């Protein structure tokens, strides 16, 4: 069959978040406050184009506004923010239940300096409504042409000629 | 019985197995090629439903 279409490597060089899953568990919540637009933009992108070459400027742009979110972190409220993901790095399941009070400190500083608020419980996991200006996949699955179905059946149904026709019975 | 009756009486037995037999017939070649071909209402069998498939945005987008 036909050659698997690929993108080169430079279609695929971004600056990565190279930060530890603590560090990125730590501003979850803000995350997805602050970066929800570009994020859900390109899970939309990715649950209907249903291949990841089709999805690479999206997630370009998720990487952007990910980098963009830390920058915009580390130059306000550093020191809480490392103070707390700490915490939450200590604990092997990485609870955000003993961690309260840095987590308060956090989300203090971030509230008085970058006016971000924490979402509630709920928030997050809220389905969306997404503006796009790409089209709409006509056939995400490649299907081809489906085959025409049997043709069904039509007609009043009249009687049998001449019965059974089975060797000699008459009915 | 007359032979007017008789007579008459013969064909009309002639005619309805005569017509027996065309069907006869044409039932063994319909079944021949709904066999061959298998494009009639009979010798359908099952494949299956696509009312059971799932349409819903699953886990993972690769699908
Ligand atoms: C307005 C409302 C009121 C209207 C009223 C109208 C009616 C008024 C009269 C009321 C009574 C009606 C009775 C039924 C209608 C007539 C049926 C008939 O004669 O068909 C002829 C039928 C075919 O001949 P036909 O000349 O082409 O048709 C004339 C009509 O058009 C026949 O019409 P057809 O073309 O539409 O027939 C269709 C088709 C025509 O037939 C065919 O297409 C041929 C295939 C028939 C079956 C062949 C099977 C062969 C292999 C098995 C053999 C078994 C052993 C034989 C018997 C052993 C002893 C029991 O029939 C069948 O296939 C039916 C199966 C056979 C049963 C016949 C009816 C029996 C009724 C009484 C039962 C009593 C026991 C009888 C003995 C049991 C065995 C029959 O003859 C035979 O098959 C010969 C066998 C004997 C038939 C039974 C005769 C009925 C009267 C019996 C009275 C005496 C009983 C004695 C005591 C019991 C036995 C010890």
């Amino acid at each position: 069959p036909g050659i698997v279409e690929l993108p080169s490597l430079e279609d695929l060089k971004v600056q990565e978040v190279k930060v530890s899953s603590s560090v990125l568990k730590a501003a979850a919540h803000h995350y997805g406050a602050q970066c929800d637009k570009p994020n859900k933009e390109f899970m939309l992108c990715r649950w209907e184009e249903k291949d990841p070459r089709r999805c690479l400027e999206e997630g370009k742009l998720v990487n952007q506004c990910a980098l963009e979110f830390f920058r915009q972190i580390k130059r306000h409220c550093a020191e809480p923010f490392t103070e707390y993901w700490t915490c939450i790095d200590y604990s092997g399941l990485q609870l955000f239940r003993r961690c309260r009070k840095e987590q308060a400190q956090f989300d203090k500083c971030v509230l008085d300096k970058l006016g971000w608020v924490r979402p509630d419980l709920g928030e997050l996991s809220k389905v969306t409504k997404v503006k796009t200006d790409r089209p709409l996949p006509e056939n995400p699955y490649h299907s081809r042409a489906r085959p025409e179905p049997n043709p069904e059946v039509e007609g009043d149904l009249k009687p049998a000629r001449h019965g059974s026709r089975l060797f000699f019975w008459t009915m | 019985d007359a032979p007017e009756k008789n007579y008459e009486r013969t064909m009309a037995i002639l005619q309805i197995e005569s017509e027996k037999a065309e069907l006869r017939l044409k039932e063994l070649e319909v079944r021949r090629l709904m066999r061959a071909k298998g494009d009639g209402p009979w010798f359908q069998y099952p494949t299956i439903d696509k009312a059971l498939i799932d349409h819903s945005p699953k886990a993972t987008p690769d699908n």
